[PDB]
C-alpha cells in the first residue's frame, strides 16, 4: 500500500522525546520520514542481498544483523 | 582429562575458542598460549559487564539483568561506552539526560 | 515426545552464567540480556581476532600466538581495562603453562 | 478554572518518561508493512522472520533517537530550541550520512 | 660489488602503467600518484576479498568463488559503479571460461 | 597466462595467490580471481581516464596527486567509495560558502 | 593613497589560494620535533623514519581542514562568520570524537 | 618549550583557510593544538604499538598507516 504516513507524527514525537526534544518544527515530520526511509532502503538492500545470496526466499535477523553491521551500526541481541 | 579451562583457572572454554580461532579465517596457525589468552579476555570484559549491570539490577529492586541494566552499566561507564560506542543494545533505552537551557528557570 | 533432535546452536551462556554467580551470586539475568551477552562475546572475540590475524600478517607470521592477542588487546581496550585484560590473560597463560 | 500546564511542561514530562523506558515507540504493524514495501522494490514476494522485523525495528529507532539527540545541540547551538529540518540536515552532514 | 639486496618488493605499478596506456597514451604519472594508485588497489583488494570472506562464513562455505566476489561489489560499490563492476566481472569470467 | 585469456591487464595469478594467502578462505574458486581482477582493473581504469582528464586541464602530460584527487572528489561515486580515505597531497576542492562572498 | 583591503578581502585571497594549493601549511621541523616529543610518552629512544613523519603530517593535516569545514557549518548555522571553540566542540560531539 | 607551540597562530590560519573559513576567533589556536594532540597522541600510540610489536625501535611509515587505517582515516600514497 502507501504505509510511510503509518509512522505517524506522534510516534515521530515520541522518539525525539526520548532523543531529548523539547520543541519540534511542523515541518520535522515529513522530513524524519525522509531519514527513516532512507535508512530503512539501504539496511534493507543489504539484508535482502545476503538473503539473495544465501538462495533463500525469507529475510533472517541474522541478514539484518550483518546487514546493520555493514553499516557501522552494529546490533545486539538477535543473534548478533 | 581436565579440561584447558581448568589449567588456565577459567570459565570460558579455552578448547572452544582455539577451534573458532583454527575455523574462523584468522591465520593458517594458532598458538597453544593464544585461546587461553583470549578466553581470558572475554571472561574479564563479561565479568566487567556484569559487575555493573548486577548493580543496576539491584539499584532497580530486581534480581535479574535485563537489556536496560547492561545499558544503563556501559554507557555509564566512560571505558566500556567508548568500546561500545558503535555498538546499539536492543530494548536498553538511553540514559536520562536532558539539556539543562530546556529546562525552566 | 516428538522426534527430530532441533540442530545444535552454540552459546556461550552457561559460560556467562558461570561468570555471574562469581560475580553477583544472588543475581540471574533475563532472555534477551543473554542474547546481548552473547552478541557481545562474539564482538570482542572477532575484533581480537581480527587485529591479531592482520598483527600476524603485517610482520609476515603464520602462527597467532598469546603475543599477538596482547598486542591486539592494547589497541583495541581501552585504558584500565587493557591492563586488566593484559593482567588476567598474562595470568591465565602462565597458570596454564605450568599446570601443562 | 479548568486547570492547563504552560507550553514546555508536557515536553518534559514525556522527555522523562521516554527516557526511562525502553519499549519501541513506533506502532509494530505500520513499521512492518513499511518494511515489507520497501523491500519489495529489490524482491518481490518476500518473507521476514518476525525477529528480523524487530531487528530492524530496534535498529531504526535507536538512529533515529540518537539523531534526534545530535539534531537538539545543532538547534541549541544557534541559540534556538525547536528542532528543525536544517537542523537534522547538519547533523547528517556532519557525521557524513549525506554531501 | 654487486651488493645484492634486489628487496623486491611487489606492487601494481606496472599494471596501472599497462591501464593507464591504454586509457591514455600519452600520458603518465608521477611516483607519489603511482603509490596512491597502489594504495587504492590493495585497498579495494581487501574490502572486496573481506567480505567474500564473510559471505562464504555466513553460509558455511569453504571456498570463495566469483559468486562471493559479484556479491561483495555489490554491498561494496555504488550503483552505477557496481553495475559496470559487475559487467566486466562476469564478461571477465566468460571469456577466461571460452578460452583453453 | 591466465590474465591474457580473461582480457585483463591484471595478473590473475597474483589475486589468486593472494586470496589463498590472505586468510579469506580454506579454498578459492578460479573464477574468484578473474572476477575481482577484473573489477580491481575496471575501477583503476576509471579513476586514471578522469585523472588524465584533469592532467589535460592542466597542460600536464603527467598525474600528480591532485589530478587524481580532483578525479575523485568531483566524481558522485568514485568519492563516495572513498570517502574515508585520504589522498597524500590531494588538497581539496575550491569551495567557499555563500554568506562568506561579498555581495 | 595608503592601499587597504577591507577585513575579509584578503581572507578570501587566502583561502582561494590555499584550496588550489596541495603543499602542507605546517612548517615541517616543529611539527617533527612535536611528534617526537610525543612518541617519547609511550616509548624513549624512538626513529622515525622521515616518511613516517611525513605521514603523520599529511595525515594530521587533512583531519584538521576537514574539521574546520565541519566547524565553519556550525559557526555559519549559528548565523555566524567567525569560527570559535564551541564550534568545534558541536563537529566533534556530532562526529563521535568526543563524548 | 612546548613543541605544541611550533604549531603557531600563522600554520593554523591557512589550514582553517584551506577549510574555508573566513574569521577566526583568537580562542581557537590553543583549542586546535589541543584536538591535533589528541590526534597525534591517538594514531602515534597505536604506531609504536606496531613498532614495538615488530621488536623495531623505528618507527616505520607502515607503522602509521596501519595506525591511521585502525583509527578510521585510511592514507593512500605511504606504501598502503
Ligand atoms: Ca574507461
Amino acid at each position: 500500500r502507501d504505509n510511510i504516513q503509518g509512522i505517524t507524527k506522534p510516534a515521530i514525537r515520541r522518539l525525539a522525546r526520548r532523543g531529548g526534544v523539547k520543541r519540534i518544527s511542523g515541518l520535522i515530520y515529513e522530513e524524519t520520514r525522509g531519514v527513516l526511509k532512507v535508512f530503512l532502503e539501504n539496511v534493507i538492500r543489504d539484508a535482502v542481498t545476503y538473503t539473495e545470496h544465501a538462495k533463500r526466499k525469507t529475510v533472517t535477523a541474522m541478514d539484518v544483523v550483518y546487514a546493520l553491521k555493514r553499516q557501522g551500526r552494529t546490533l545486539y541481541g538477535f543473534g548478533g | 582429562a581436565k579440561t584447558r579451562s581448568s589449567r588456565a583457572g577459567l570459565q570460558f572454554p579455552v578448547g572452544r575458542v582455539h577451534r573458532l580461532l583454527r575455523k574462523g579465517n584468522y591465520s593458517e596457525r594458532v598458538g597453544a598460549g593464544a585461546p587461553v589468552y583470549l578466553a581470558a579476555v572475554l571472561e574479564y570484559l563479561t565479568a566487567e559487564i556484569l559487575e555493573l549491570a548486577g548493580n543496576a539490577a539491584r539499584d532497580n529492586k530486581k534480581t535479574r539483568i535485563i537489556p536496560r541494566h547492561l545499558q544503563l552499566a556501559i554507557r555509564n561507564d566512560e571505558e566500556l561506552n567508548k568500546l561500545l560506542g558503535r555498538v546499539t543494545i536492543a530494548q536498553g533505552g538511553v540514559l536520562p539526560n536532558i539539556q539543562a537551557v530546556l529546562l525552566p528557570k | 515426545g516428538k522426534k527430530r533432535k532441533r540442530s545444535r546452536k552454540e552459546s556461550y551462556s552457561i559460560y556467562v552464567y558461570k561468570v555471574l554467580k562469581q560475580v553477583h551470586p544472588d543475581t540471574g539475568i533475563s532472555s534477551k540480556a543473554m542474547g546481548i551477552m552473547n552478541s557481545f562475546v562474539n564482538d570482542i572475540f572477532e575484533r581480537i581476532a581480527g587485529e591479531a590475524s592482520r598483527l600476524a600478517h603485517y610482520n609476515k607470521r603464520s602462527t597467532i600466538t598469546s603475543r599477538e592477542i596482547q598486542t591486539a588487546v592494547r589497541l583495541l581496550l581501552p585504558g584500565e581495562l587493557a591492563k586488566h585484560a593484559v593482567s588476567e590473560g598474562t595470568k591465565a597463560v602462565t597458570k596454564y603453562t605450568s599446570a601443562k | 478554572k479548568p486547570h492547563r500546564y504552560r507550553p514546555g511542561t508536557v515536553a518534559l514530562r514525556e522527555i522523562r518518561r521516554y527516557q526511562k523506558s525502553t519499549e519501541l515507540l513506533i506502532r509494530k504493524l505500520p513499521f512492518q508493512r513499511l518494511v515489507r514495501e520497501i523491500a519489495q522494490d529489490f524482491k518481490t514476494d518476500l518473507r521476514f522472520q518476525s525477529s528480523a522485523v524487530m531487528a530492524l525495528q530496534e535498529a531504526c529507532e535507536a538512529y533515529l533517537v540518537g539523531l534526534f539527540e545530535d539534531t537538539n545541540l545543532c538547534a541549541i547551538h544557534a541559540k534556538r530550541v525547536t528542532i528543525m529540518p536544517k537542523d537534522i540536515q547538519l547533523a547528517r552532514r556532519i557525521r557524513g550520512e549525506r554531501a
